[PDB]
RNA sequence: GCUUGUGACGGCCCGUGAAAAUCCACAGGAAGGAAUAGUUUUCAUGCCAGGUCGUACUGAUAACCGCAGCAGGUCUCCAAG
RNA sequence: GAUGGGGAAGCUCCGUUUCAAAGGCCUGAUUUUAUGCAGGCCACCAUCGAAAGGGAAUCCGGUUAAGAUUCCGGAACCUGG
């Protein structure tokens, strides 16, 4: 079956982002008037969160563990499709096409992914999309 | 044997050749089935099993070089990877495949 | 039926010391020495020239902006974007197999 | 809590870089 | 007299290496802790021609184990290894070519090269292309190992030393005709000045012990004693037979 | 057109040294300038670069071999052996 | 060794301070195919730049110059 | 067309044909810093200093070496119909 | 080719990182004062050796009885601050 879904993590190997983990929000699997190929549009977090530890207390914390998201078109081609996955009901409306066009709406739309990012980041669901992939 | 398999499939049931075009079909689900050359890079078959199991599709290892695989097919090139996404009158998805 | 000299005083055909021939806007030929050519970044992996970075001597780098040393993806002036396309594959499907390693060192502790 | 992670580092050669230990015992004097 | 052209290599002036184009002394790795008590993984960089070699090498990275880096070593490369294979080094390696083991490690018919005479030299013994040792044999008490030289001498060594299995590339290489003094011209510039050779006949009383005469010959034997003394010694030295074999 | 009968490819020494001596070159030169397959690509682009390396110019493999050809006799005889060693001691 | 191109970017050069001096070559050639014009060229002179801006259009030439700025001494041709 | 430069290919080797200073990029994340406002001299422009010894002329059928203003010897670039 | 060492009646020889306690950095700790005390580091450990090898950056026009890619006029560029 189609394991490209709304929920489903993916790790970004071409391009500024390579490397990066994301989450498949509204994939359209054919078809569209420009990107005329399979694509899907995503969301993912572009830093990382510093290592935290016992030791950090205070202000530190809340400065670490900052995250800076993205929301972008990819080709799945470009997508490595992984088993994990998110619950992403959250940001549905605002991860969109619409999103795009009108640029002034992508840092609109940020700020509803970060704010759903920081959150899980705190009650450590989903503690792998939050860890720094290496290579 | 797994020759008489494949052959058999080539006018009775559809098919798809090479490494790029099964991962779309295996991308959408369509695979039922793919064959994977014995001398194929590691980090390739890898990913090709790793599809797979998300997709949960039987993974069968031909035994041979990709030289052999085609001959199987009967294509006169070399092929590293087939995917059959429909299978003919021959019995390749209900045996030991 | 012009000829022209070395405006150096090397005589000899060395390496550095490459001629180009040149009509100055007095009208006469002259020589014009001319410096080593630079050769493109390589990549530290597949050895193929990595494109995107400008072609320059090695100190001729110091003088220029980041933009031309430099691309966007990780590794951008070092591997070659097919070679991070790997690495990234590499280190997710080594990583991956290596954890169902380690669940069946925990089922061969119940099995056995 | 959640944030924070354990990562334990695994000495068993052929891995992680060897921590620092008390090498006094030998030492060239 | 004079002081011969044998006698003359000594001093060592024109007479030494031609160490350029060298890739570097070919060694196996320090012996360590990681190595004797398990095994530590390399993979190999390049497979590279060396000058004045026969044979060529491999260069396999390590990690060093007590600092963040990597260690890249030169090892005389058997035939059959691959840029992009992983080479494993120690007591608990496994036995496939390249993987570098302890003598003790292997069972008897083994096929290894570049071995220790002692544990911790970094390789002597059967380096130069195509060559290899077999072990036929172990001493598990007064721990030693059997196994015969290339030249088809047996000698025992410890059974710590290290080996690394598999016959040395560059096999085949004296199968071909040189074909002309010039193409010896350019083996021999690369390794030292030994070449031409005049034969100590065509040459003067004072040039050698062969020379003068009104016709060429030697005059006495060709046999030297092997308690002859400096410069005396040209030909054939201390020698149990001599003569074509049949 | 196939030229030359017996020389071949020793024809560029012309009459010199000797027809033995010829002839026996013509048996390795053979083996050093030919084309062979490649036990990783599944293609034949080896090729010698030197004595001892042999270059795959597909994937891109170097590897090591014997002096005029790509596997030497008395060593696919060691990986067998040392094939048949290793499992000995784990059967 | 530089060029400018819109007129407004150079009325800025002409007051950047570091410009003590400028200059106006006129030079008589033609366009397209048949027939000549006046072409003037203005140049300001930078501490480590020399700068000029090409008039080919002889309407907009002669409000430029009037609105020169008084301090710059100018050398006409 | 000739001279020189260069690029992509091919041949040859039991010959595979320097080193280093120097400069840059990347990996890493030490730290340091937005909200009444804080940076950045790898974007622009502007500002100051750039020392010591060599520098003439022949380079040869008389300026070099051969007792000399010697038919000898002596490395190299440009090259018209 | 010094040093440390090692020979040598001695002039000096070996050797060049060698059986060596072979060194100065990056800033945190200081706002009594500047740098104590601080953690961490990095172990390559003289120097010499090419006016043809490597290498930061300059061009045109004019000028002298004799000098110029140096002087003049103009147009650039590099490096350290």
């Amino acid at each position: 079956a189609k394991f490209l879904k709304a929920g489903k993590v993916a790790v970004v190997v071409r391009g500024r982002y390579a490397g990066k983990k994301v989450v498949i929000v509204k994939p359209h699997d054919e078809g569209s008037k420009s990107h005329p190929f399979g694509h899907a549009l995503v969301a993912g977090i572009e830093r990382y969160p510093l290592k935290v530890t016992k030791k950090h207390g205070a202000k530190k914390v809340a400065k670490r563990t900052k995250i800076k998201p993205f929301i972008k078109v990819v080709n799945y081609n470009h997508l490595l499709p992984t088993r994990y996955t998110l619950d992403v009901e959250a940001f549905k409306s605002v991860v969109s096409t619409e999103t795009f066009e009108q640029p002034s709406q992508r840092e609109e739309a940020k700020k509803v992914v970060k704010k759903a990012f920081e959150e899980r980041h705190q009650a450590g669901k989903n503690q792998w999309f939050f860890s720094k992939l290496r290579f | 044997s797994i020759n008489q398999k494949l052959a058999l499939v080539i006018k009775s049931g559809k098919y798809t050749l090479g490494y790029k075009s099964t991962v779309k079909s295996l991308r959408q689900g369509k695979s039922k089935l793919i064959i994977i050359a014995a001398n194929t890079p590691v980090l390739r078959k890898s990913e090709l099993e790793y599809y797979a199991m998300l997709s949960k599709t039987k993974v069968y290892y031909f035994q041979g070089g990709n030289n052999e695989l085609g001959t199987a097919v009967g294509k006169l090139f070399r092929v590293g990877v087939v995917s059959i996404l429909e299978a003919g009158d021959s019995d390749i998805l209900t045996t030991l495949a | 039926a012009q000829r022209v000299t070395f405006r150096r005083r090397n005589p000899y055909n060395t390496r550095s010391n490459k001629i180009k021939v040149v009509k100055t806007p007095g009208g006469i030929l002259r020589a014009q020495h001319v410096k080593k050519l630079a050769t493109r970044p390589k990549c530290g992996d597949c050895g193929s020239a990595l494109q995107g970075i400008s072609t320059l001597r090695p100190r001729q780098y110091a003088t220029v902006s980041k933009t031309h040393k430099t691309v966007s993806r990780a590794y951008g002036g070092s591997r070659c974007a097919n070679c991070v396309k790997e690495r990234i594959i590499r280190a997710f499907l080594i990583e991956e197999q290596k954890i169902v390693k380690k669940v069946v060192k925990e089922q061969t502790e119940a099995a056995k | 809590n959640p944030l924070t992670h354990s990562t334990p580092k695994n000495f068993g050669i052929g891995q992680a870089v060897q921590p620092k230990r008390n090498l006094s015992r030998y030492v060239k004097w | 007299g004079r002081v011969i052209r044998n006698q003359r290599k000594g001093a060592g002036s024109i007479f030494t290496s031609h160490t350029r184009l060298r890739q570097g002394a070919a060694k196996l790795r320090t012996l360590d802790y990681a190595e004797r008590h398990g095994y530590i993984r390399g993979i190999v960089k390049q497979i590279v021609h060396d000058s004045g070699r026969g044979a060529p090498l491999a260069k396999v990275v390590f990690r060093d184990p007590y600092k963040y880096r990597l260690r890249e070593e030169i090892f005389i490369a058997n035939e059959g290894v691959h840029t992009g294979q992983f080479i494993y080094a120690g007591k608990k390696a496994s036995l496939n070519v390249g993987n570098v083991l302890p003598l003790g490690s292997v069972p008897e018919g083994t096929i290894v090269s570049n071995v220790e005479e002692k544990p911790g030299d970094r390789g002597a013994l059967a380096r130069a292309s195509g060559n290899y040792v077999i072990i036929i044999g172990h001493n598990p008490d007064e721990n030693k190992t059997r196994v015969r030289l290339p030249s088809g001498a047996k000698k025992v060594i410890s059974s710590d030393a290290r080996g690394v299995i598999g016959v040395i590339a560059g096999g085949g290489r004296v199968d071909k005709p040189l074909l002309k003094a010039g193409r010896a011209f350019h083996k021999y510039r690369l390794k030292r000045n030994s070449w031409p050779k005049t034969r100590g006949v065509a040459m003067n009383p004072v040039d050698h012990p062969h020379g003068g005469g009104n016709h060429q010959h030697i005059g006495k034997a060709s046999t030297i004693s092997r308690g002859a003394v400096s410069g005396q010694k040209a030909g054939l030295i201390a020698a149990r037979r001599t003569g074509l074999l049949r | 057109a196939k030229r030359t009968k017996k020389v071949g490819i020793t024809g560029k020494y012309g009459v010199r040294y000797g027809s033995s001596l010829r002839r026996q070159v013509k048996k390795l030169e053979i083996q050093q300038h030919a084309r062979y397959d490649c036990s990783f690509c599944g293609k034949k682009t080896v090729k010698r670069g030197a004595a001892g390396i042999w270059t795959c110019s597909c994937c891109k493999k170097t590897v090591a071999g014997g002096a005029y050809t790509v596997s030497t006799a008395a060593a696919a005889t060691v990986r067998s052996t040392i094939r048949r060693l290793r499992e000995m001691v784990e059967a | 060794a530089r060029e400018i191109t819109d007129i407004k970017q150079f009325l800025e050069l002409t007051r950047r301070a570091d410009v003590k001096t400028a200059t106006v070559k006129i030079n008589k050639k033609l366009n397209k195919a048949g027939k000549p014009f006046r072409q003037t060229k203005f140049k300001v002179r930078g501490s480590s730049s020399l700068y000029t801006l090409v008039i080919n259009d002889a309407g907009k030439a002669k409000k430029l110059i009037q609105s020169l700025p008084p301090t710059l001494k100018v050398n006409r041709l």
